[PDB]
């Protein structure tokens, strides 16, 4: 029932102040613990302090003197902030609630992190492109096609097909870093291809960290 | 304000046991039992597992199974299922008032099929011609063993300008896509009257070719 | 180094009648399968310290 | 409000016992009498006993020592059971229900019934096939398409069309008992030509005596 | 563990009025006044008509109407409308502690039109040819003297191998349909250039020819 949901940019280069929030959904503040858990590319996870909800606290001493962790009980959110980042804080940012009353302990419903970069270089709007299929394209009765996304620097760019209409041979691939630094990728997908000359099909990117927000339809080739 | 210790990936083959162990100080996980799993699937938010070295919360199977000896904790799946492949992490209340982490541990349920690759070829789109660009696109994906090597070529020659890969990465059937991207001048596409792509994967070379319209 | 002598119960069938108290130490069985006597997965010592 | 609903298989060889149970949806156990109902094919109806609820009985002596009624008022059930069967015992079996207090009696709310036939030549699942329409198989405006199912010796299969989608022009063609002994037969929908190629439909057979449930795709020709 | 007593078929014209008789011994219909009526729909489940020779339940059209003069009960209906074609049972409280059931009238509300066959033809699925078979399928419906007798055919050639035959059976809509199903080998659906199916129906003779591909 209860969801989590983060919130907050980032892309701020080196040596500054960030911030997230972790607005509750299901309506659980004021009884619970919740606390902030890092976890940079690839390795393994952290931790970082918590708030009781009327007290509160802050801790992992090692991320101490960098730290602050607020909450708002009218509103629900949790503001967190570390100062002074060095990119060596590069990664995804999960809010887990906690538990106590009864025991357990350890964790409980995350939030799905956010992916928070820090560097030079700010953001860039993607460039969107279309694939055609085309009779080598179909496999007789199916038949695929695609979108590309191109050079863009927010680097957790989001694709749905036709308002998340399809969820059916939708793909989408892994992001490549090219020699210039730039993100691109691409979507796919593949239906039967008798549908080709009656429906269409729009792919919608999604890039939060700038404000680009592109739909563009299909087509078949002429 | 340290870590924990884990092993790296282990191996098993399906309908078998496995146990993963995670082992600690004495004054971490020796001096508590308050340790706790979590299972975490490529690319999503982690997922709750089991409190106190064992108690499985209403709403997981019940082939995990969770142990203690001392100041080290074990984990045991039974009838290894293909769809646990995942990274597990366990956690405890080290002194100090503060939790911890281990290192992760890659599942890998030992495979059956050596699924061959799926490749398709995108020639580029008219805007980006008219935008002065050209890009040809290579997809492949449901190859299970994933050690596709991709050759870019002009009508068949090897080139190697403007070649861009990613590694292989699981899909959620377990098997595997990759790509692979060739920047051009919408010269060299208007150039050459083809081009192509091949993937060797295991001795097999599937390759596809395109043309300028 | 830890007080390891002040132990809770935390697996029983059923909970406590008011004022009830249960001091036996039988190994706890989650799943169907019986225990006999010996741990192992879902063959539980019910208590922790 | 209340309704009946039968059970229980039938395609035992000749001479064994046979079962049938009759639960009940609306809620009435416990208050009124129940019995069962034969019918043989093409023919007139038929009576056998019934079963008060706290008591209870049995009837029809020509049917008499070889019928056996009992009810079981927890999850509300009737049983009966046939024993030694014949292959004249080959029919539908309605479960009925009776009616007192307010006088009124011969019968009420009926039950769908059950073919239950008795022979040897054990069950065969049936073999699905599509018909797909043609420019030939269009009327203009409208076109038609189908389903054949061939070679099954349930009798009484049934079939849908996505899942109950379409009411529309949906027609299913009695079956035809072929030398061969088995059963095959075919269903047919007629719908605006238009839609032929933007449009998908399944026809579903769903083959309660075996456990076959096959659903199929319709496409248009190539 | 006998039988009571009903008339066959019967006929009318719409509008009208017919009355549909029921006539036992003087141990159930006479010693008792216990009848009910019930009227089913072809391939249905029979539906509760009047209870005590005369008293429709709340729900029943008021152009029904129950009477008896002596072991002999009889069913009225006033104004036929083109829906009432079922079938109509009477049943009663015999002695001995038992019910009883008529034989069944089938009513015949005499249909007006003369509609003509509404032929389809349909030929081999490919599955089906590639699974070493071939079935033609003729399908007919919308006729509504149902006396049709249909006629298999090579490229114009009456055959009369493996020719499958139902008899027609009533609509909905009071129509009739029937289909006609000839097995071939598939060698044979190759083998002719053509196939037809004539329906006679009432002198008109309509045919479908198809042929493979
Ligand atoms: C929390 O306790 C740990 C010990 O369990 C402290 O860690 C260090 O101890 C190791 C030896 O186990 C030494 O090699 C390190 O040099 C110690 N580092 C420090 C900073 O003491 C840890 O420091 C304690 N942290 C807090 C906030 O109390
Ligand atoms: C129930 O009563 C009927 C009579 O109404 C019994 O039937 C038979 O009566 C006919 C003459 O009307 C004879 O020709 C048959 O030979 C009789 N058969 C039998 C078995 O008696 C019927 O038998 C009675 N059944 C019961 C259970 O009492």
């Amino acid at each position: 029932q209860v969801q989590l949901q983060e919130s907050g940019p980032g892309l701020v280069k080196p040596s500054e102040t960030l911030s997230l929030t972790c607005t509750v959904s299901g309506g659980s503040i004021s009884s619970y613990y919740w606390s902030w858990i890092r976890q940079p590319p690839g390795k393994g996870l952290e931790w970082i302090g918590y708030i009781y909800y009327s007290g509160s606290t802050n801790y992992n001493p090692s991320l101490k003197s960098r730290v602050t962790i607020s909450v708002d009980t009218s509103k629900k959110q949790f503001s967190l902030k570390l100062s002074s980042v060095t990119a060596a804080d590069t990664a995804v940012y999960y809010c887990a609630r906690l538990e106590r009353d009864w025991p357990l302990d350890a964790f409980d419903i995350w939030g799905q992190g956010t992916m928070v970069t820090v560097s030079s270089a700010s953001t860039k709007g993607p460039s969107v492109f279309p694939l055609a299929p085309s009779s080598k394209s179909t496999s007789g009765g199916t038949a695929a096609l695609g979108c590309l996304v191109k050079d863009y620097f927010p680097e957790p760019v989001t694709v749905s097909w036709n308002s998340g209409a399809l969820t059916s041979g939708v793909h989408t691939f892994p992001a490549v870093l090219q020699s210039s630094g730039l993100y691109s990728l691409s979507s796919v997908v593949t239906v039967p291809s008798s549908s080709l000359g009656t429906q269409t099909y729009i792919c919608n990117v999604n890039h939060k960290p700038s404000n680009t927000k592109v739909d563009k339809k299909v087509e078949p080739k002429s | 304000q340290s870590a924990l210790t884990q092993p790296a990936s282990v191996s098993g083959s399906p309908g078998q046991s496995i146990t993963i162990s995670c082992t600690g100080t004495s004054s971490d996980v020796g001096g508590y039992n308050y340790v706790s799993w979590y299972q975490q699937h490529p690319g999503k938010a982690p997922k709750f597992m089991i409190y106190d070295v064992s108690k499985r919360p209403s709403g997981v199977s019940n082939r995990f199974s969770g142990s203690k000896s001392g100041n080290t904790a074990s984990l045991t799946i039974s009838g290894l299922q293909a769809e646990d492949e995942a990274d597990y992490y366990c956690s405890s209340y080290t002194s100090n008032n503060t939790f911890a982490f281990g290192g992760g541990t890659k599942l890998t349920v030992l495979g059956q099929p050596k699924a061959a690759p799926s490749v398709t070829l995108f020639p580029p789109s008219s805007e980006e011609l008219q935008a002065n660009k050209a890009t040809l696109v290579c997809l492949i994906s449901d190859f299970y063993p994933g050690a596709v090597t991709v050759a870019w070529k002009a009508d068949s020659s090897p080139v190697k300008a403007g070649v861009e890969t990613t590694t292989p990465s699981k899909q959620s059937n377990n098997k595997y896509a990759a790509s692979s991207y060739l920047s051009l001048t919408p010269e060299q596409w208007k150039s050459h009257r083809s081009y192509s792509c091949q993937v060797t994967h295991e001795g097999s070379t599937v390759e596809k070719t395109v043309a300028p319209t | 180094g830890g007080n390891y002598n002040y132990l809770y119960r935390l697996f029983r069938k059923s909970n406590l009648k008011p004022f009830e108290r249960d001091i036996s130490t039988e190994i706890y069985q989650a799943g169907s399968t019986p225990c006999n006597g010996v741990e192992g997965f879902n063959c539980y010592f019910p208590l922790q310290s």
